[PDB]
């Protein structure tokens, strides 16, 4: 067996829900860094 | 500059095919070299001759 | 060993022999190139001599 | 924050390392047994969906930056919007490569049964189509940045004189090299790998 | 400094640079200077070639010596020279694949042995000897050196900077690292 | 061969195959929309020609939301790891593709909708490199419903 | 056999994986950052342009130096054959040590042939130093690939 | 026991490092020092090839990379001891991360030394003697993993 | 038990880390003060061999490094102690993280110095007396390891 | 049980990391403190052994952790128990890393006193005293591990 | 045992190091910090110099509450001491430590506030050691928490 | 169901109590402190008045004392698991409270009394909120007593 508490399901579970956030937390990162441009919409 | 290196395939290549001829155990004598001496002497001494005929063309430069 | 004293004893006496039948022209640099060089030669040839005299690792190889 | 969790997940791994190391069980950290044990169709699904899905980040990645610089140059010069979109279809054959891929792999993803389950084959072929679909997404990935850098520059020097954009798509012929390098690639190396049986 | 220099720079160099066949290349393109060096003399020099050809015979001892200490080594492109008779007799009759040992007949005559070249541990050997080469030769160098600066402070007439800097590092020196250097020639010495 | 860990692959597929995706196309939306915005306070006339970008993020959340109904039709207590994990991939590749196409989208669209009201000659420039952006869901959708059809055969 | 084990194909294909990716991720810096300096310098002389795209076909063959030890990785791998956890591991180091190789000379060669472009405009004697060090910063990859061909070579 | 199976997994990353760090540091000091190399000779076009010297000096760190990697590739084993393991990473680490260092030195000197040489013509020997300084580390840490590269395989057993 | 098969691993990467960390420091006190060396004499260029005692004093850290992987790496062995693998480990440690603090306090103040002797000639004997309080900072270091490594295989057993 | 195989590796890294984090310190208080002297006396170069004492002062807390990393070395044992282990860890840390802190004090005091010292000469009365409070703090991490070291073999089995 | 491992006195230890590690951290930020103030509201007022080293004195106070802890910690470290022991002489020196870290942060940018405008308004010298007592009490807490806690570490122990 | 390990988490309940509360506090008396000391230069009559944002950060840290100090007296070698929980919840409570009515308290205090000197019926907004954000960490200390309360119950 591989492990008792880190099995080689939860394990493999822990992989995927990883990949998932990493990409998850990229996608968050590229819209949390989506800036309005403010002198196209004022009159000034 | 081919001449040069030409002249040096003719003296490096005859003294390699020479020490492959007399069984020479700097280039024979271990078993991941070649097992037949004048069989590989025999194809170094041509490209002797090659380079010969290199540096005797490029001698009438 | 004492093939390296008995080398020593003629490269010695062949440097002081050279000290004084140095050329006249340019003895400072007569007497100091040739003294110096069979001293480092020496010392070379002292050290490679002496690294297999009583050599404590023997050569070992597979393939032959 | 980012650099105090990368320190963190370090320290736990050391320390943990260490643990497992001094009490005389540091084989229990066992890599080839997880290789072993794990599904053979994770490997295979999670190949074949990243590398169709790693050309698409890559495809799409360039495609922007040789958009966006296309059409903030075509501004003033407006006859470059039509020909210069082999920039975009150079980035873009990186996806299509992606997909013939994904689906030659997806091929290759039967049943097996449970008795030669974890067998040699099947996990070979787990093992090949994981790696031959990261080589291959993570090239068409690369392949598309960089055609995409190398056709963005390529949109403002052709607005800049006509006769520079045949001397720059030569640059994009270099790059969109590397895609089909990785298409060749991705094949060779799931070309022995069976079905699962 | 530059009177010592003409010897012991092209041999430090040598020990760095040793093989027979590098060093012969190096010393030909140099005496191919020195031959003509009436009609490159008389000639314009680009800075890499004046470089050259300021020093066609520093290059001339950096060959002559690198041709004697790479016959001092077995490395002719590297390469062993069996001029000599071995130290080391291999055993005749063994099976094929196997690991053997050497047995010591004699002493290699001058040079390093030509039995060591294909061999497994004959790396080890020769970074005890090169290492110990290297000691021992900057201790020459140094011990060489130093007593350029008693015979300054002596041509000076000051007996106050000999006995506060030369005899004082002459006995710091030699009782460190002369020890040591004659520690590896007694080693040597022993069997 | 069926576990009881089994159907979390295929519930975080279809959780990810609409998660990824409309990120994608609020990315894709937002950012073409403060294009739309900016561009027709000067000059708008151009507003409903310029609602193109938009529309074709929203066409990518349509993609996404088809593989998450389809795969969420095929889970069960008692699937297999094959069916699990082929849902896995089902899921990734759709969210990655519709991902990657709605930062393209939203990244070519302002740009494209601020460069049609200084020439109008970049409207049918900016349509034809937003096609090009626009496949990309649809090339991991093809992979997504490939996918879908090996799941309990 | 305990030498091979079954796992020993992940180590191989990672060998693959890791010839291929991080040499043509080399290859496009140095393509991607040079063909920004050589297009720079296409509105002032462009007459200079189509000598110097040295820096992007020494960039290409990177890739080809990574393509060859993939092509040599993937020929040792079949699920019928033996294949040894130390086969696995040389495979693994071959392609890891050519792929940062040329990782790292395409980043040479994207630095150096972008600003010796980009300042070769001003200066037209420049183009024999600018392909002298480019031919110092592509050995790097081909050191690698020496590296690689022979551990490939020891490794099976 | 004492000779794994999973032993060459130390030799192999070893050989790996005195490539990988060796040739990073190589290219920083090649690319570094190249970019001062084609800023200066815009108007210095005759100091071409006296300024190569910080690249030169940055390619023999990869030649010291690449001999010490090739020495521990022909003493990998399939029944490799893990002290022969081990001392091959010791040895590959030695050279890979101290050519890095010698080469983000030789990258940051040369640079400045063939800016300041373009505007004093006897700063050229003051580069040279600094950049044979940042040299000599990669040539020190060549020294450690050939030191240590020779201790593996003399009493190995089992 | 008392000497594990792993028992090498810690000798070996503190053989390795007493030259890795201690070349990146010395690497750090050479670029550092090379660059002010080489933007100082471009004016003062009479200074130059005199200037260069920074670099020269962050190269001796590096021979510091040198000797201790030497002294470390002649005494690994297949079958050591684990007790030696720790002190090898420690010494290594304590060369190669105390000479890269060394060689951040010889870089760090070997170019303000260099650059303020050239206004006034009389900051040399104050630049050299900061640089040897930078500079034992190794020294220290290689007096905790040489003690370690004395201690290394005193009374092993097994 | 009490003296396992693994307790030198905590000794070991306490007797390294007594004489590393010091040197980090020692080498931040002299880096600062330099630099704060090489540009203050390139115009009064007659304050230039006068304002030696912030480098003094740093370089001080290294000899702190050059004892206690020579006094953690003398008991270093193949079979020493765990305890002993943990207080040479633990000493090794307490000087470490407050030397460490005397060390960013006295680099930060050091130069901010030298070179306001150049305008007011009656500055360095002031940067004295407070570079005794920076330097108190690598003095209290040594009594604390020269407390804790001569308690790591006094009742051990 | 089981209620007193053997790896028991390493929380102590940790509590013994952490409780004068993080106070010279808080006592050095607000030494450093706040004699940045001192040095420079000096150049022009140097006759209140003998007063602005108040807040340098009140973070030095923090350090002295280090100390006490980490010497009674240190005299109640025992080999075959209580898991629980080694738990709360732990929690002690985190108690110490990490608030009198706030306390020095609290008096070093409160102190260079105050004596960076003390030197402009005399009236603020008074003001300024009334927020001081409040950033002081703070690593007080503390020093009670962690009194607290040392007296319960071996009281009911088995 | 009373394991060995089981006062650890009560150590950090005790602990975490104080800790967070005082970095709270600190924060709240560093950001008041700088912004007395710079308002109170040019108007030094009402620097007595301003002292009431550093006197609610002082609140907080004496918030975070009473709780700490009854989970000190609560623990013990032979306790439950639950116990240790419960301390843990109550000293986590009260401190990650503490630190952000510790942070409401330096921004409103910095904030109002860089303003009240320009308009000096602004001290009774500042009280106002500062009373709001002092709040926050009452709510903590009623949290923290209401668990502590519990923590030796029914426990075996």
């Amino acid at each position: 067996i591989l492990s008792s508490i880190w099995t080689e399901g939860l394990l493999m579970c822990l992989i995927v829900s990883a990949l998932l956030l990493f990409i998850l937390i990229v996608a968050l990162s590229w819209i949390s860094n989506l800036d309005i441009t403010y002198g196209a919409l004022e009159k000034s | 500059c081919c001449t040069v290196l030409s002249a040096f395939g003719v003296v490096i290549l005859s003294v390699i095919a020479h020490l492959f001829n007399t069984n020479h155990e700097s280039f024979v004598g271990s078993i991941n070299d070649p097992e037949d001496g004048p069989a590989v002497a025999h194809t170094v001494y041509l490209a002797a001759l090659v380079y010969l005929v290199f540096f005797v063309f490029c001698g009438f430069q | 060993f004492y093939t390296v004293v008995g080398v020593f004893i003629v490269v010695s006496a062949m440097s002081v022999l050279f000290w004084i039948m140095a050329p006249k022209n340019n003895q400072a640099v007569w007497r100091s190139t040739v003294i110096l060089t069979l001293a480092m030669m020496f010392l070379m040839w002292a050290i490679t001599f002496l690294c297999q005299l009583h050599p404590l690792v023997a050569p070992r190889r597979s393939d032959l | 924050f980012s650099h105090f969790l990368y320190y963190l997940v370090l320290i736990v791994v050391i320390v943990y390392g260490l643990y497992k190391l001094f009490t005389g069980h540091g084989s229990d950290i066992n890599f080839g047994k997880f290789l072993l044990r794990t599904s053979p169709y994770m490997w295979a699904n999670l190949g074949i969906a990243l590398c169709v899905g790693l050309s698409v980040v890559g495809a799409a990645w360039g495609i922007f930056i040789t958009g966006s610089s296309m059409i903030g140059a075509g501004v003033r010069a407006p006859r470059i919007t039509t020909k210069n979109l082999i920039s975009i279809i150079f980035c873009e054959v990186v996806a299509i490569y992606g997909l013939i891929i994904a689906i030659v792999f997806s091929s290759k993803l039967t049943v097996a049964t449970a008795e030669n389950m974890y067998s040699k084959s099947n996990l070979y072929t787990g093992y090949s189509l994981f790696w031959a679909g990261i080589t291959v997404g993570a090239s068409n990935l690369i392949c598309g940045i960089a055609v995409g850098i190398t056709g963005a520059t390529a949109a403002i020097s052709d607005a800049a004189d006509s006769a520079l954009f045949v001397k720059i798509l030569v640059i994009e012929i270099f790059g969109s090299i590397l895609g089909l390098l990785g298409l060749i690639v991705g094949l060779l190396m799931a070309g022995k790998a069976s079905e699962f049986q | 400094a530059g009177l010592a220099t003409v010897v012991t720079f092209p041999f430090m160099f040598a020990i760095m640079f040793g093989d027979m066949g590098h060093g012969f290349i190096l010393f030909l393109m140099a005496l191919f200077l020195v031959l003509n060096e009436r009609k490159f003399g008389a000639m314009h020099r680009d800075e890499i070639f004046d470089m050259a050809f300021t020093g066609r015979y520093v290059l001339l001892l950096m060959g002559a010596f690198s041709v004697y200490t790479g016959l001092l080594y077995n490395d002719i492109f590297s390469k062993s020279m069996t001029i000599f008779k071995s130290g080391w007799q291999w055993p005749s009759t063994f099976r094929k694949g196997e690991s053997i040992e050497a047995k010591k007949t004699g002493v290699y005559p001058f040079g390093l042995d030509f039995a060591w070249h294909g061999t497994d541990n004959g790396l080890l050997f020769s970074n005890s000897y090169k290492m110990k080469l290297s000691i021992l030769m900057g201790y020459a160098h140094m011990t060489y050196s130093f007593m350029f600066s008693y015979i300054n402070y002596r041509a000076k007439n000051s007996k106050v900077d000999i006995i506060g800097n030369f005899i004082p590092g002459l006995v710091f020196m030699q009782s460190i690292f002369g020890y040591l250097s004659w520690a590896i020639v007694y080693k040597w010495s022993k069997d | 061969l069926c576990p009881v860990y089994a159907p979390f692959f295929g519930a975080i597929g279809c959780a990810s195959a609409i998660i990824f995706t409309s990120l994608g196309a609020a990315y894709g939306t937002a950012k073409s929309g403060v294009g739309i915005c900016a561009t027709c306070v000067l000059r708008p006339d151009l507003l409903f020609k310029n609602i193109v970008p938009v529309i074709m993020a929203g066409i990518i959340a349509i993609y996404g939301l088809v593989v998450s109904v389809l795969v969420c039709y095929s889970l069960g207590q008692k699937q297999a790891l094959y069916t699990g994990f082929i849902q896995l991939g089902a899921g990734l590749s759709v969210g990655l593709s519709g991902l990657a196409a709605g930062f393209a989208i939203g990244i070519v669209g302002d740009a494209g909708v601020r460069g049609s009201s200084q020439q109008p000659r970049l409207f049918v420039g900016m349509i034809l490199i937003l096609i090009f952006a626009e496949v990309l869901g649809l090339y991991g959708l093809i992979v997504a419903l490939l996918l879908n059809s090996r799941a309990t055969q | 056999n305990i030498y091979a084990p079954l796992y020993a194909p992940f180590f191989g294909f990672a060998g693959c994986a890791a010839a291929m990716v991080l040499s043509c991720l080399g290859a496009a810096i140095g393509t991607a950052k040079s063909g920004i300096g050589i297009a720079g310098i296409g509105t002032f002389k462009p007459e200079l342009i189509m000598k110097s795209l040295i820096p992007v076909v020494m960039s290409g063959i990177l890739a080809i130096y990574g393509l060859v030890v993939a092509v040599l990785i993937a020929g040792n791998l079949s699920p019928t054959e033996d294949y040894t956890l130390f086969n696995g591991f040389m495979h693994l180091s071959c392609g890891l040590c050519v792929g940062f190789a040329c990782l790292s000379s395409g980043y040479a060669i994207g630095m150096v042939g972008d600003v010796g472009v980009r300042k070769y405009m001003h200066q037209p004697r420049l183009f024999v130093g600018i392909v002298l060090i480019l031919i110092f910063s592509e050995v790097l990859g081909l050191y690698g690939m020496i590296v690689a061909l022979i551990l490939n070579t020891r490794g099976s």
